[PDB]
RNA sequence: CUUUAAAUCCUUUAACGAGGAUCCAUUGGAGGGCAAGUCUGGUGCCAGCAGCCGCGGUAAUUCCAGCUCCAAUAGCGUAUAUUAAAGUUGCUGCAGUUAAAAAGCUCGUAGUUGGAUCU
């Protein structure tokens, strides 16, 4: 079992948050995983992008820690990013899939001509940047696949795209700045303001105050 | 020095759109400038503005809802034909679901719909999204 | 006499500047991604 | 001067990744459920599907009362509809876009004689294609990789001369027969 | 900035060709020095007598002899450095014999650790190292 | 957010600044949503309704978050006229 | 630079005779061999997510 | 004596034609790029491999081989030219503070570009 710390935390435990839309739609921050496993349960599958050893020098000789990339998301319309650094490489793995987890954002998928059927592809062309790695997605017909290098392919695929185009500019050797940029082109899909979302915003009450005789009683 | 005054009045307004205010001053004001701040009107992107009237060259003073992603000029004016119009709506516009081209053609200037539409070409002015 | 055996984890934290760094980051990628 | 042809097409493209994962898995996986002799098979029906996806995209990007666009968007629905890859009702050119390479080795001469029972396998079905045991309508087809259309799909046959679908024993039964 | 206006063709097809010079291939391939001074004379291969048998001092971080043949092309009489690929593949190669040598791999720039060397031996006396060396083929006498 | 058949397929409908109206992004953790309590005519007492402004972090940051709530309130009828 | 030692270690390695084993099969038959080895067995696999050719 | 100007060639018929169906598939690889063994012998910075990083100095995942795997397959290596990759020639679409780079500065011709405004 698991006993929340936070108050989004102890809402979410006693089933009356609905969805991971609605801290979604109010931008709280997750602070706890747990929220993230008991929204999208096993669905959410994850992949180690990368482990890579970074080295500090010391006096004695090189202190070297583990650095491990990982991607997670079930693949329809969420995906996350963790990156962790640890002294051994278990720890490093399962303190990147906490991060990942705590870092789901959700995408925003669209039509490249016709709007027949799911919506397969990004709803505009997006860009993500990450030190000097620029990252663009454009939308493609439907069956195209994602024409993308391997990493943002993965991130790509674990977001539930089907189908993409994509261009690269800088050093994309780099896998953490690769992968972060592509975090960032799909988590922008949905702060593009597009015509269909001119409909003025109705509010609905925030679960810090739409369950707080909740909150103040336990 | 100021050429393609247009340009002034499209890069304006799209650094008030980036900064969050509700009104720009254009100037100097143009027919041609009006005449994109109409077309970009009817679509909703720009609402409501108004030509403050100096007697050498007008002022614009445009309202601004937060709805515009970017307008842009595209210079020189290139001659684009009916053919050559979607190459250019894949190269400036962010996907096929939004997004116009306006384009100065012997019949006024209208968005790239309304161009095909009435099937004429023309000279690419400038695109907004 | 009998020989001890070795997680790909340690593996690579062993050898992950050596000789056979990239055999053990392809053994460790297989162990976490690997079907 | 010569009264010959130089008209020759290749038929396939090979992947710009020649080692991937992903990509091996999902043509060996496809090879072992259509029984198909090596990857070129398999490349020649992708390069099919992405002329075919390639036609689909450039009529889509015309005018929708363009002469050309209806001229040859309803010959390429009609040949799609007419071999089996796509359905009658959905004769769009969207729907075009939604096929893949699965619905075009469905319709090989190989999978039909397994899926009509005249194979126990999808590779006992290429051997008997090969071996002359098979017909479609009258005319004994022996390529495996002979595409069915929609109306020759129930005139597949056991053949007239075969010891299948004939009565006159093969080579090797006649000889056992000879010893009695 | 570059100039955009419609009738600067002219300065921009000129620019582009002019800077196009500052470009190491193009003006590798187009200058024509470069196929001046080749060897081979733009060919993939060429056919030349071995001069001699020559060790090559492997470079500065690792250590061996790689076996080579000085010889000289009977198209141009130009003197050539040619690797000879396998082990004991020296030892099929006499004075003054015929061999067909092609390139090592990198368009002209020295491939490895062997310093200088640019060719590799692909045929001797007609019949290929190979073939010698996989023991398809003896030598003809 | 809609397909041909006329469905809403988009996962959620984010808020919009009030301000701005700009999309706030799911991971914007410094923008807010105020609620302003309604008061009665004639008491001045709360009503239990509000209403809300939903202010986007950069609006915050840049310190015109106080100017864009007062003038939403003075649109609104709860700050009067000057 | 002396030439003397050419061919040296090819030359004394010990030679051992390729065993007699059965052909393999070619075409269709041996992409069905690896077909059915890689996704029709899955027991096999000791869970070390190793790979085919492993020997330790 | 089906074809063809006269024999071909596959098409057609018939006889003989498969259990190591010996009627025996190869070419390159197995550290990474990049798919696939730090298995076993030999060698010991030698011989050699290695397009690149690198491997060999008596315990070689890389050479010489034996097994075993894997890529394409009646084909597969190699050299060279060239195209994409190259947004590393950039019209789309690069760059110029410190990584290569803005002339020492100004004038000035050709060139390029030129403010509103007429139903």
């Amino acid at each position: 079992e698991w006993m929340p710390v936070t108050k989004l935390g102890r809402l979410v435990k006693d089933m009356k948050i609905k969805s991971l839309e609605e801290i979604y739609l109010f931008s709280l921050p997750i602070k706890e995983s747990e929220i993230i496993d008991f929204f999208l349960g096993a669905s959410l599958k994850d992949e180690v992008l990368k482990i890579m050893p970074v080295q500090k020098q010391t006096r004695a000789g090189q202190r070297t820690r583990f650095k491990a990339f990982v991607a997670i998301g079930d693949y329809n319309g969420h995906v996350g990013l963790g990156v962790k650094c640890s002294k051994e490489v278990a720890t490093a793995i399962r303190g990147a899939i906490i991060l990942a987890k705590l870092s789901i954002v959700p995408v925003r998928r669209g039509y490249w001509g016709n709007k027949i059927g799911k919506p397969h592809t990004v709803p505009c062309k997006v860009t993500g940047r990450c030190g000097s790695v620029l990252v663009r997605l454009i939308p493609a017909p439907r069956g195209t696949g994602i024409v993308s290098a391997p990493v943002p392919k993965k991130l790509l695929m674990m977001a539930g795209i089907d189908d993409c185009y994509t261009s690269a500019r800088g050093c994309t050797a780099t896998l953490g700045n690769f992968a972060k940029a592509t975090f960032d082109a799909i988590s922008k899909t949905y702060s593009y303001l597009t015509p269909d979302l001119w409909k003025e915003t109705v509010f609905t009450k925030s679960p810090y105050q739409e369950f707080t005789d909740h909150l103040v009683k336990t | 020095v100021r050429m393609n005054v247009l340009a002034d009045a499209l890069k304006s307004i799209n650094n008030a759109e980036k900064r969050g205010k509700r009104q720009v001053l254009i100037r100097p004001c143009s027919k041609v400038i009006v005449r994109f701040l109409t077309v970009m009107m009817k679509h909703g992107y720009i609402g409501e503005f108004e030509i403050i009237d100096d007697h050498r060259a007008g002022k614009i003073v445009v309202n601004l809802t937060g709805r515009l992603n970017k307008c842009g000029v595209i210079s020189p004016r290139f001659d684009v034909q009916l053919k050559d119009l979607e190459k250019w709506q894949n190269n400036l516009l962010p996907s096929r679901q939004f997004g116009f081209i306006v384009l100065t053609t012997s019949a006024g200037i209208m968005d790239h719909e309304e161009a095909r539409r009435k099937h004429t070409g023309g000279k690419i002015l400038g695109f907004f999204f | 006499g009998t020989d001890l055996v070795t997680d790909p984890f340690e593996d690579f934290e062993f050898n992950c500047n050596t000789k056979y760094s990239g055999g053990v980051t392809r053994n460790l990628m297989r162990e976490l991604n690997g079907g | 001067p010569v009264a010959r042809s130089w008209v020759c097409r290749k038929t396939y493209v090979t992947p710009r990744r020649p080692f991937e994962k992903s990509r091996l898995d999902q043509e060996l996986k496809l090879i072992g459920e259509y029984g198909l002799r090596n990857k070129r098979e398999v490349w020649r029906v992708k390069f099919t599907l992405a002329k075919i996806r390639k036609a689909a995209r450039e009529l889509l990007t015309l005018d929708e009362k363009d002469p050309r666009r209806l001229f040859e968007g309803n010959a390429l629905l009609r040949r799609l509809v007419r071999i089996g890859v796509l359905d009658e009702g959905k004769m769009k050119l969207d729907y075009i876009l939604g096929l893949k390479i699965e619905d075009f080795l469905e319709r090989r001469l190989q999978t039909q004689v397994f899926k009509l029972g005249l194979a126990k396998s999808i590779h006992h079905a290429r051997v008997l294609i090969r071996q002359r045991h098979i017909r479609v309508r009258k005319q004994v087809v022996n390529i495996p990789s002979f595409i069915v259309r929609l109306d020759s799909q129930k005139h597949i046959d056991f053949s007239l001369r075969s010891p299948y679908g004939g009565g006159r024993p093969g080579r090797v039964k006649r000889k056992n027969a000879k010893k009695g | 900035g570059k100039c955009r206006g419609l009738r600067t063709a002219r300065k921009l097809r000129s620019h582009r060709r002019d800077q196009k010079w500052h470009d190491k291939q193009y003006k590798k391939a187009h200058l024509g020095t470069a196929l001046k001074a080749n060897p081979f004379g733009g060919a993939s291969h060429a056919k030349g007598i071995v001069l001699e048998k020559v060790g090559v001092e492997a470079k500065q971080p690792n250590s061996a002899i790689r076996k080579c043949v000085r010889v000289q092309l009977i198209k141009n009489g130009k003197k050539i450095t040619a690797f000879v690929p396998n082990d004991g593949c020296l030892n099929f190669i006499e004075e003054n014999d015929e061999v067909l040598v092609a390139g090592f791999g990198r368009k002209g720039h020295a491939v490895g650790d062997i310093p200088g060397v640019r060719f590799k031996v692909v045929k001797v006396a007609n019949v290929s190292l190979l073939a010698l060396y996989k023991g398809k083929k003896e030598r003809p006498r | 957010m809609q397909n041909d058949a006329g469905e809403f397929v988009d996962l959620y409908v984010p808020r919009k600044c009030s301000a701005s109206n700009r999309i706030i992004g799911a991971k914007d953790h410094a923008s807010i949503q105020m609620n302003v309590a309604e008061v009665d005519k004639v008491t001045g007492r709360f009503n239990g309704q509000f209403k809300t402004y939903a202010i986007c972090g950069a609006i915050r940051r840049m310190g015109e978050s106080d100017d864009s709530i007062l003038r939403l309130a003075k649109a609104d009828g709860i700050v009067s006229k000057n | 630079g002396s030439l003397a030692r050419a061919g040296k270690v090819r030359g004394q390695t010990p030679k051992v005779a390729k065993q007699e084993k059965k052909k393999k099969k070619t075409g269709r038959a041996k992409r069905r061999m690896q077909y059915n080895r890689r996704f029709v067995n899955v027991v096999p696999t000791f869970g070390k997510k190793k790979g085919p050719n492993a020997n330790s």
